[PDB]
């Protein structure tokens, strides 16, 4: 998919 | 993601076809 | 109306429209409202003329919550019946206990 | 206070449903759509007072707001001002979870989104409200 | 001059028994209300009625409280109530196990 | 803000429940039971909040959680 | 909003007891709130009982001993009194 | 046959015996006396009830269950005898 | 004077036992509800659900009247005990 | 007539806490008691919640705000825990 | 997994519950995890109570539950306690308290 990937908090500055 | 979630997200933003046909007379005008 | 039909000032329709949307039995019969009613009607009625009666000997022409208060503690049936509510702006009676009255 | 205000707000709600649904009727009968407009300056000024937010939310005005904001089955958008007014709206309140579920909201959000009639400003302020309302669901 | 200890007592217990009005302060009541509802939810509104419900049934509940108290201390044959006498009242009315 | 209920306003509580001498720790006992009872009462009432998903607590709360303990309250719309 | 209340009916019970007393707007709300009260109590111990004789139905006779079961003796009296003359004269005519 | 006057069958021993289990150590004679009008008052509050509901099941027999609906009425659940 | 009676307390307390005879329990339950319904019948369990509460309910007042009567700084409990807790109660 | 009874009910919970113990006739009419008092009460609380809100439908929300409401703390807590886990257990299955 | 208990992993009867939040004019519809939610939270309190009635039972070297044993359960736990303060049990007797 493409929307699922949209950044979160936890992921990598 | 998971899944129950992911329907509380249709349900937030739904699938589109409460305003799909919207879409599709706005694209034939 | 059914309250005419009954001689009666309180409304029988809204009252079993009430009961019937409470989810209290399957059906509802038709001589439990009006029973229902006349009862309610009969103990505001009460309630009102002993409020009333305070009011005057206040010499008040206008019920306010003191005079419901004092109705209620008043008398013996109702304050027990009504023996756990609270009345906002009610009061209490006037009660001095002996041992602490000056000598 | 908070009662009076949420009992003021129900009858705002009825007055833009009452509104909406004549200017239904008059684009329908062929008249242009005016009541909206008409009821756009209380409503503006109502939802402009950040304290009626927590009462708004318990009336879930938003109901409301999004059928404002539904496109008439005439395929016509509704006025830019209306937009323009109920997007900032949107922007001006704490949105929740919650709150969209009450309103479905999202779905004419993601609407004026695809849209290509939408004005490209209302479009990015869009996408942006419905990346921050996604925020919370995944963390 | 000077009055006898307890005729102002007399004096403030008939003033009180007649009127009606809140005896508390309404905002250090609220910011009560709202310290201890901290400790629950964040972020929490009361209406102001609710609020004046709170203050309505608290007062009224203490006021049937220390009327059992006084009870009690004229029972143990005093005039003044101490502590003992309200848990011995709490106890009674199955309020403290 | 329990330093709020000043000695007065017990003292005042105290003269409409008809108490003519009042201990030093009268004060102190009465502001733990108070405490006590509106712990609990705030908490149903935040229960009830809680189930409504409101961004205030309502009188309609505050009426339910007196109705639970027992404390029927007239004139907030009960 | 349409709200219901007991405020109208309350006022004529008044004017028919008392006709010159008036009744302030906290007591007319004090008073829906104990009429609410007295229905609740009332449809509960009806239902309790006719789920106890097992019956679908709430008739006039769950109303009367529920009346009998909560109100004291004079006052029970007085409304199941009230209640059998009204329910005679509405079914006496049609 | 007439029942009169049975209340003196709570005996004096057995009031003893029930404030003993309630933890009394030296009793008043006026006590006993004060007791039977308390019970008096207490199971004709009751029976009242258990009475009219054996009546409105129009029944002649006061069984257990309306003894215990009298009771839950009261606040008075009674674990045992069936609920 | 104090100790068989402390003994017989200890006694009474290890035990669930019904304290009131069984039989003067019923005749007092029948000639009370002489008065409501003319010629009643009763079942066994009912009487004994009766005595049950009674003297639950009895073992409780006294609990509550010895502690008024601790409170008065005695021993011995008084009829104006009873009244207070019967008072504190609510109890009419 | 076939009357119905938890009893066979608390024999397996029994069985399951304390296997060598066992309750007498009297005791099992206390559970069932209970048990029968303790339904009573949520369902009425749940009820009256549905009613308050204007609903005619009784969820497991409604019922664990019952539980929050009728249990003390560390009660409640485990009760939810407990009911949380097995209404889990019973979707996933 | 036929029984719905099993599914749910229960001792109690989840469609009895069913049954009788049906049948018994609670509200005009039902969930299908509240039956689910109330039966585990009814176990779980008779594991609870029946847990402290086995200590009780076996402080005094019985092997059979009383009444007594529920009472001294009930009136030692202090949350029990509180949930069942207006409540009497028959033959239950009273704590050695003096």
């Amino acid at each position: 998919p493409q929307r699922l990937l949209i950044p979160t908090v936890d992921d990598p500055g | 993601l998971q899944g129950e979630q992911y329907q509380e997200i249709i349900e937030i933003f739904g699938d589109g076809t409460d305003y799909q046909w919207t879409l599709d007379a706005e694209e034939e005008m | 109306t059914r309250s005419s039909r009954a001689g009666l000032q309180f409304p029988v329709g809204r009252v079993h429209r009430l009961l019937r949307k409470g989810n209290y039995s399957e059906r509802v019969g038709a001589g439990a409202p009006v029973y229902l009613a006349a009862v309610l009607e009969y103990l505001t009625a009460e309630i009102l003329e002993l409020a009333g009666n305070a009011a005057r000997d206040n010499k008040k022409t206008r019920i306010i919550p003191r005079h419901l208060q004092l109705a209620i503690r008043n008398d013996e049936e109702l304050n027990k019946l009504l023996g756990r509510v609270t009345i906002a702006q009610g009061g209490v009676l006037p009660n001095i206990q002996a041992v602490l009255l000056p000598k | 206070l908070e009662q009076m205000q949420d009992e003021l707000i129900q009858q705002l709600k009825l007055q833009m449903e009452e509104s909406a649904i004549r200017d239904a009727n008059n684009i329908e009968q062929g008249k242009p759509a005016i009541f909206k407009l008409k009821l756009l300056p209380k409503v503006k000024d109502i939802l402009l007072r950040a304290n009626l937010a927590d009462s708004i939310l318990d009336n879930n005005l938003l109901a409301s707001v999004r059928l404002w904001l539904e496109p008439l089955p005439d395929a016509s958008l509704p006025a830019y001002q209306i937009q323009k007014v109920l997007f900032d709206a949107i922007k001006s309140l704490p949105i929740k979870t919650s709150h969209l579920r009450e309103s479905g909201l999202g779905k004419v959000m993601v609407f004026y989104q695809k849209s290509k009639r939408v004005e490209p400003n209302l479009k990015r302020t869009a996408e942006k409200l419905i990346s921050d309302w996604t925020r919370p669901i995944m963390g | 001059h000077r009055y006898r200890p307890g005729t102002v007592a007399l004096r403030e217990i008939r003033r009180y028994q007649k009127s009606t009005e809140l005896l508390i302060r309404k905002l250090p009541f609220q910011r009560l209300v709202r310290e201890i509802a901290q400790d629950f939810k964040t972020d929490l509104r009361f209406q102001s009625a609710a609020i004046g419900a709170l203050q309505e049934a608290s007062e009224a509940y203490l006021v049937g409280l220390f009327e059992d108290t006084n009870l009690c201390a004229i029972h143990a044959k005093r005039v003044t109530i101490m502590p003992k006498d309200i848990q011995l009242a709490r106890r009674i009315r199955g309020e403290r196990a | 803000n329990i330093q709020g209920i000043t000695k007065p306003a017990i003292r005042r509580l105290a003269r409409r429940g008809g108490v003519k001498r009042i201990s030093g720790l009268i004060y102190e006992e009465t502001r733990g039971v108070l405490k006590v009872f509106l712990e609990n009462v705030i908490r149903d009432a935040v229960t009830y909040t809680e189930h409504a998903k409101r961004k205030t607590v309502t009188a309609m709360d505050v009426v339910y959680a007196l109705k639970r303990q027992g404390r029927t309250l007239y004139g907030f719309g009960g | 909003s349409r709200k219901e209340s007991y405020s109208i009916y309350v006022y004529k019970v008044l004017k028919q007891v008392h006709p010159d007393t008036g009744i302030s707007s906290k007591a007319m709300g004090i008073m829906n709130s104990f009429v609410n009260d007295i229905f609740e109590r009332i449809a509960g111990e009806a239902s309790r009982l006719a789920h106890y004789n097992k019956r679908s139905t709430i008739t006039s006779r769950e109303i009367q001993t529920a009346v009998r079961l909560l109100l004291p003796g004079e006052l029970a009296k007085h409304a199941v009194s009230e209640g059998t003359k009204a329910v005679t004269k509405y079914t006496s005519a049609k």
